[PDB]
């Protein structure tokens, strides 16, 4: 057994869909040498992570071993461990071509505690002729003021379906697997941005059901069904609607977090109502959303919330 | 590139082991003509220098003069490995990222190599030209060391007195304060007790007591430390080696 | 080497006359530095013209990257002292500050007596400038570190400079007078600006003037930050990458886009990947610049207030939404509603064709300033305290409008000769001059104080500020 | 002595109920051998722990107690747990033993997102020599990453059959006597929650057994669990429904104050009675439910509480009037 | 019931202090042949175990097994207190819920008698299951620790090789790498400064720097160390002993 999302990780820079413009400037970025500390922010599971590796990777050639630091949130990164061993790396010695230079790769710098990233400041500020800072970040919030001010920021845009679906395409040829087109519109419709959770999903599809078919794919991902939430969504008597919720949602045990969210994702997609209804009904499902959030989770509230939504709706 | 073998482990141990509480990295220039090695402290306060000449070196090739960046703790960590009898070896190759340290046994074929990365150090190297002082006297370096320890257990501040042939050390401290007079005089039965003196002008000097402790550790490399002393220049000290010397230039305090 | 290196760093500020603003702060504090040996000499009693000869030591402080520890390292260079400079990056115990640095206070250099000590340049070569940078990012691994320097503040014997980010920190409390504390503000748009266009021709490369102000309002004045986005460099540069939110913000109130026809070219999924493409700036640059719009999509029978009111209504439930996210991160699942209530709802009432240019978001700046008067006044209340018995609140509220009328209203009025009368009552609540210009600084309104305080003669300044030199009273522990 | 949550636990798979569909695909996954990283998420009270502990005991036996490692909530919640415990349980072998080691960590949902961050790293790390078995309350508190890695399961609650089966069971081992509606009550009170009925059952135990034979009545158990009565909430609706204000309200506060129930379980009884009402108006139900919803949210603030009952009174009252 | 005696103080002493780090609680299984224990460490991958016969004793009876769980922590303590030229005794009495020692010098009438509590955990999990090793060595404890303790400063993981009549410890890490070869010889001036080595086939594999460190500990029993290395199986650190062994099995790492 082997996760296709590891088996096929983009190894070069050109492999990576999605971001266009900022793929072409890592790539600029590479092909000159010149490369700033940086700061990669964005939605997880977009390939921040694989950008700054190929990255590292292209720019050192055959010395990603001597001249790169990783450090993930599994390894021990608190005061003294900033002050030793990264001002003590970044002192080595190394003989690179006249582009290249050593390169620390901090993951989930968000996690890192404003104490440990105080002493980094001119730790990354002195030795900027033989090192360059990468964090990869999620939350370019977390990150204090001097260290924002010091590197650039580089945001990556959720996934589009285009791409992700051009992705899947070049899997599934690789792979010689057999499909449908609405498995792969519900595959897009579940991962929401995530490449990774879609090539887990799509595999996951495929060791169990064989055939990648929105059955199959709604049954694995354990989630309600859109088809059902839309209908009860659209139906016409509120007695249904609550009827619906009822013996077919509530009863089965999903979790009315998962209930919330899925109405959320399919009221986004109801291309046959108007723009106005549309905003308004997905304004009412966050409410209860919040409600639900703060600790009461009563199938009262979905009930208040599916009667605004007829409301709404009449 | 280079190719240095010493004649015993200790040598080395020891002369690392000297001044590695007061200066965490430093430069090797190595020549044809030996190693020389300058670093300032962290403070910017006391200046150490080193020579180790050819004399001291079993083989040493270095066929052309390079610089090696390196640290004193690791070097330290790695130097206390090897045991009293075996042959240290310092290779460098040809633009070197790092540095060979090989352990030799004589009568055995234990061989025990070690490697080490380089640092990168910016070569501020100053040049150190020769000056008249005042006062340059000589004294063992045990009863040094011990009037250094008993200083400095009062205050901060060791004054340092060169007077009518009198050598004049005093503390003040909070708790009370203390002095010592020598007396220079000359033990033909032992040689290495005797206190020298060639005065010029009286002087008088203060130096903190952190630098006098970390310099005194020096003193298990010779048995006989030198000392100059000028009005308005560092004052000088001085640990001979068979084939060269260890200096410590430390700056006086203020009036 | 030439090319290998950054741009902050290659074009990094070598004189005086190059570093971009907050000319009277290096002015002050070169003037403080080179007269310091005259204050030494009378034992740090006689302040002389300036008031800056009692203190030992300066502190530098203001926002990021403004220029703080290049002045101080060049006014340290041009003098021709030595630095020693201690950073973040080491470990600033109390221990180890007892140990380090407090014996190198009084001592003299060795590298800068080797370096030049033959011709007569200069007799300050060898005396220590003790440049402590980023007092403020000292973390819990450094007990005592604040109280020791602020010990080492006082009965040094070598010019001390401190460098922090948020002075009125109460951490920052033990500073509280034993230090020269200038001030370094967000610089002028022009001096940025020309400094920009130097590079810009260094580098031979041109751009649009619109272009440099719109980058000067993003970084919201961090030189660096400045320096550092234009070296990523002209259409798609700033369309992509540098100035996406004003992007957003122009796509996102096109009256184009919520047409039936332009809905169904554009569905919601489109709009509110929008919003993610920056969900921290979005929805700043939507309550900026949403009520400036001529709109296309109102109902029949619906004026632009109502809607604009609608608007801002959904806009306050997004900022109760964005309160409950930041409270806690783990809710991360709530930032999809947060893009309908915050950014979607309100651009969707209001859209339509813009008015004018789009302009940044203005909240920031604000609060920013904000926090700052909010410490000031902490501090104020800090000192005021023992004779008001009022709230920090109710001080700003109640006591200042009198206050006003006690402390500056003689001066339009008498002259010059009232100086013993107001410094006589600013001593019964402990008030220094600082806190006198920070009090003058608040009065918003009909009663605005800075344009006056400009007024009067300079000469009644100085006199005010030589005579309180030499009389105080602040012991009251 | 010994509780009845311990005592009554499966020891092996067989004795697990009402939880088929996950049994065969385990006992498939165990007898393949092909044992992924699992995520076994649920209600509470459903068989969560007992299921992997029973799995590990089936495939290690006796050396169960050398290659599993049962963890557990915060215990000192710092980032060494999973830097240090974890990771030298998965990167370190094991002796005189075949396989793969497995680490079972316990409702590790209250995990912060740097601690998930960091335990998704271990996975990934590691994922060829050891298998994660992670257990949850909520999928929705776990990082998507953490998730995608694995395979979940969710425990659905327990049917009337596997819950009547343990009571049956449970009775064998016990000399006790229970009356038909008694069992009702209890599977009525459930909401499919094992864990809850053994706690009910031996406290009604302690409390009637006085000559280890009489009979568990209706009342006793709805004392000892604290949960309302059938009879009083449709006392309680018929009064708001049709007396007046004095007497509905005397009638509501006595109910609530006699017996010593919260607001809560009474508005949510009271809407399950109104859910299968045959309404006229449809009006009628909208105001209902969103007033009462909107009562709920109150309620969980903790105001007034006599203020939020004339509230469901005045709401109960004014939307049965179309 | 149980009288054991042992010839000198300091044996149990060092034979405590052997394995004091790695665990905490012991259970010692007293039998006509001797006494047994066995534990293993909280973390699972280092397997202590000690045998003891009745020639190293001088007078030691028993008539059934016995079991004693006890802290080793609280018997270092109340061993620390005894000198070297006294006669330690355990004596024990039937249902036996405290361990009695005590110290006894023949010129020195000093009775220094002692009571400990004992514990109840038991998991043994007796095992020795390969006779036959890929790779035998015995070298002096001596060298053995130094290099252990040489090598243990610059990385955290330690790899031994055994190659054609070549022994090589490797470590990498950060600020630099070493490596020590040794090679076997025979010397006839003294027999505890040989090397010896068997090789079936060649070996490599690695071990933690700290199971290492806590091994070595226990080097104050013997001279000679015994190393036995196999892949896919525990290796194995035994120290001998006039009249037993203390053997460490410890697991390799990835
Ligand atoms: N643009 C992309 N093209 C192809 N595969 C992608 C892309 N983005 C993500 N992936 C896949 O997703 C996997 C995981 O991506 P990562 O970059 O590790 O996630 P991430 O960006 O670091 O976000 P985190 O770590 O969850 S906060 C990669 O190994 C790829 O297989
Ligand atoms: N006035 C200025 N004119 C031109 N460049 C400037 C100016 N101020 C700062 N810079 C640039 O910013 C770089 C570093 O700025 P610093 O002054 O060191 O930041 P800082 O003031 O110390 O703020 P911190 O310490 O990061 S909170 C310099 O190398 C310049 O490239
Ligand atoms: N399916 C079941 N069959 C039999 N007894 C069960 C079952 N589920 C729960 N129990 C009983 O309830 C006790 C608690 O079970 P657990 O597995 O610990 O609960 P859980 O479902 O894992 O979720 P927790 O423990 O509340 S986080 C067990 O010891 C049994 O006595
Ligand atoms: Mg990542
Ligand atoms: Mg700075
Ligand atoms: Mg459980």
């Amino acid at each position: 057994q082997l996760p296709w999302v590891e088996k096929y990780r983009p190894q070069v820079l050109s492999d990576i869909v999605g971001n266009k413009e900022t793929i072409d400037r890592l790539q600029q970025i590479a092909k000159d040498g010149n490369m700033p500390h940086m700061i990669i922010s964005g939605m997880p599971g977009i390939g921040k992570t694989t950008s700054v590796h190929c990255l590292a990777h292209e720019l050192l050639g055959r010395s990603y071993a001597d001249g790169v630091l990783e450090l993930n949130a599994s390894d021990d990164r608190g005061i003294d461990v900033v002050r030793n061993q990264i001002k003590h790396f970044a002192q080595k010695k190394l003989h690179l071509p006249p582009g290249k230079h050593k390169i620390v790769i901090l993951d989930e710098a968000d996690s890192m505690t404003a104490g440990a990233q105080q002493a980094l400041r001119r730790t990354m500020e002195l030795y900027s002729n033989s090192t360059r800072f990468a964090f990869a970040c999620n939350q370019s919030n977390k990150i204090i003021e001097p260290l924002q001010s010091r590197c650039a920021i580089l945001r990556y845009s959720k996934l589009s379906d285009e791409d992700v679906l051009k992705r899947l395409l070049q899997i599934i040829k690789l792979e010689d697997v057999k499909y449908t087109n609405d498995g792969l519109e519900a595959i897009i419709f579940t991962a929401e941005g995530d490449m990774r959770q879609a090539i887990n999903n799509l595999q996951s599809t495929v060791a169990g059901h064989g055939l990648v078919n929105a059955d199959n794919v709604f049954k694995i991902v354990d989630s309600p069904h859109p088809l059902i939430v839309k209908k009860m969504l659209l139906a016409s008597n509120l007695e249904d609607s609550i009827q619906i919720l009822r013996t077919d949602l509530w009863k089965k045990g999903y979790s009315s977090i998962d209930i919330v969210t899925t109405s959320f994702r399919v009221t986004k997609n109801l291309a046959q109502v108007k723009e106005s209804v549309r905003l308004e009904m997905i304004k009412e499902i966050g409410l209860t959303h919040m409600r639900i959030l703060e600790g009461v989770g009563t199938y009262l509230q979905l009930a208040s919330m599916l009667a605004k939504i007829h409301k709404l709706n009449n | 590139m280079l190719e240095a073998k010493f004649e015993e482990a200790s040598l080395f141990k020891r002369i690392i082991d000297g001044f590695k509480d007061c200066v965490q990295l430093v430069n090797f220039q190595c020549k044809e003509d030996g190693i020389i090695a300058q670093a300032v402290d962290d403070s910017r306060v006391l200046l150490v220098s080193l020579e180790i000449g050819v004399e001291a070196f079993q083989e040493y090739r270095c066929d052309h003069p390079v610089t090696l960046g390196m640290d004193l703790t690791s070097l330290s960590k790695i130097l206390r490995c090897g045991n009293n009898t075996d042959t240290l070896t310092l290779i460098a190759d040809n633009t070197p990222d790092s540095i060979i340290l090989l352990f030799e046994d004589t009568k055995k074929d234990r061989i025990a190599e070690y490697s080490l990365k380089l640092m990168d150090i910016d070569a501020d190297f100053l040049k150190i030209e020769e000056l008249q002082y005042d006062s340059t006297l000589s004294l063992p370096s045990s009863e040094f060391s011990k009037i250094v320890r008993d200083l400095s257990q009062l205050s901060d501040s060791i004054n340092i007195m060169i007077t009518k042939e009198t050598i004049k050390f005093v503390a003040d401290g909070d708790i009370g304060s203390g002095s010592v007079i020598i007396k220079p005089f000359v033990d033909m039965e032992h040689p290495e007790t005797s206190i020298k003196l060639e005065m010029d002008q009286p002087v008088d000097l203060t130096f903190g007591a952190k630098y006098l402790l970390d310099i005194i550790k020096g003193s298990s490399l010779s048995d006989r430390v030198g000392i100059r002393l000028s009005s308005e220049a560092p004052a000088l000290f001085q640990f001979d080696l068979k084939s060269g010397f260890l200096q410590f230039f430390l700056a006086p305090k203020f009036n | 080497r030439e090319e290998d290196k950054l741009w902050t760093v290659k074009y990094a500020p070598t004189n005086l006359q190059q570093v971009c603003g907050n000319k009277g702060s290096v002015m002050k504090l070169k003037n403080w530095l080179a007269n310091w040996e005259n204050s030494k000499k009378n034992s740090f009693k006689h302040a002389g013209k300036d008031g800056s000869g009692v203190f030992r030591a300066a502190m530098l402080y203001g926002p990021p990257g403004i220029g703080k520890t290049t002045a101080a390292h060049l006014v340290a260079q041009e003098l021709g002292y030595d630095i020693l400079e201690q950073n973040a990056s080491d470990v600033r115990s109390k221990t180890l500050l007892n140990a380090g640095v407090k014996n190198a206070l009084d001592n003299m250099s060795v590298v800068g007596y080797f370096k030049h000590n033959e011709e007569a340049q200069n007799l300050n070569g060898k005396h220590f400038v003790i440049i402590m940078d980023e007092v403020d990012g000292m973390s819990g691994g450094d007990r005592g570190g604040v109280g020791q320097l602020a010990q080492f503040c006082r009965k040094t014997s070598t010019p001390l400079i401190l460098i922090c980010n948020e002075r009125n920190l109460p951490k920052m409390r033990p500073f509280d007078r034993v230090c020269l504390d200038i001030q370094f503000r967000r610089p002028d748009a022009n001096s940025i600006k020309s400094r920009l266009m130097t590079i810009a021709i260094r580098e031979k490369f041109k751009l649009d003037p619109n272009v440099i102000d719109r980058l000067i309002q993003t970084t919201r004045g961090d030189i660096r930050q400045v320096i550092n986005l234009l070296s990523t460099i002209s259409k798609a540069w700033e369309k992509n990458i540098a100035l996406k939110p004003f992007d957003i913000a122009h796509k996102m109130l096109d009256g184009q886009i919520y047409s039936d026809i332009g809905s169904r070219n554009f569905t919601l999924n489109d709009k509110i990947a929008l919003y993610f493409d920056d969900f921290d700036f979005t929805p700043l640059m939507i309550q900026e610049n949403y009520l400036s719009t001529r709109p296309s999509v109102l109902k029949p029978g619906q004026s632009h207030l109502e809607a604009v009111a609608e608007a801002a209504n959904c806009i306050s439930l997004g900022d109760i939404v964005e309160k409950k996210i930041r409270s806690s991160e783990q809710l991360w699942s709530l930032l999809p509603l947060h893009a309908v209530l915050s950014s979607v709802y309100p651009a969707s009432k209001v859209a339509g064709h813009m008015a004018g240019r789009i302009n940044f978001t203005a909240w920031l700046g604000q609060n920013s300033k904000s926090a700052k008067y909010y410490r000031l006044l902490q501090e104020i209340h800090y000192h005021t305290r023992l004779g008001t018995s009022t709230d920090k609140i109710g001080l700003r509220l109640d006591y200042l409008p009198t206050f006003r009328k006690r402390l500056l209203d003689p001066f339009l009025k008498q002259g010059a000769d009232a100086i013993s009368s107001v410094i006589e009552v600013m001593d019964d609540y402990y008030l220094t001059k600082e806190d006198w210009d920070s009090i003058m600084e608040f009065f918003v309104g009909p009663d605005v104080t800075t344009a006056i305080i400009k007024k009067i003669p300079a000469t009644v300044k100085s006199g005010f500020t030589r005579k309180y030199n030499s009389m105080t009273h602040p012991v009251a522990i | 002595n010994l509780p009845w949550v311990e005592k009554y636990r499966p020891e092996t798979l067989d004795e697990v109920y009402g939880q088929n569909e996950v049994i065969t695909t385990v006992r498939k996954f165990v007898d393949e051998g092909k044992l992924p990283h699992l995520l076994f998420y649920g209600p509470p009270g459903t068989g969560k722990t007992s299921t992997i502990v029973a799995l590990a005991r089936e495939i290690y036996g006796k050396n169960y107690s050398n290659m599993v490692l049962e963890l557990n909530a915060s215990d000192d919640r710092g980032i060494d747990v999973v830097r240090n415990q974890i990771k030298d349980f998965a990167s370190t072998r094991q002796i005189f033993s075949k396989g793969f080691k497995l680490i079972i960590l316990d409702e590790a949902d209250a995990m912060t997102n740097a601690a998930q961050n960091a335990l998704r790293r271990v996975i990934e790390r590691y994922t060829k020599n050891t298998r994660f078995c992670v257990l949850a309350n909520y999928a929705h508190k776990l990082t998507p990453a953490l998730l995608s890695r694995c395979t979940r399961f969710r425990f659905q609650p327990l049917p009337q059959e596997a819950i009547e089966r343990r009571i049956a069971n449970v009775l064998v081992h016990e000399k006790l006597k229970l009356s038909p509606n008694a069992e009702k009550a209890l599977i009525e009170l459930s909401n499919g929650d094992m864990r809850r009925v053994l706690n009910v059952l031996q406290s009604c135990k302690a409390t009637l057994d006085n000559p280890d034979e009489d009979e568990i009545s209706d009342d006793v158990i709805y004392e000892c669990c604290g949960a309302p009565r059938p009879s009083d909430l449709k006392a309680v609706l018929k009064s708001i429904l049709e007396d007046d204000w004095g007497t509905a309200h005397y009638t509501l506060n006595k109910v609530r104050s006699a017996k010593g129930l919260a607001l809560i379980d009474l508005i949510e009884g009271i809407v399950k009675i109104l859910e299968d009402y045959e309404l006229q108006n449809e009006e009628t139900r909208v105001h209902l439910l969103t007033k009462l919803a909107d009562i709920e949210y109150s309620i969980s603030k903790g105001g007034n509480d006599q203020i939020q009952g004339s509230a469901v009174i005045g709401a109960i009252k004014a939307s049965f009037e179309n």
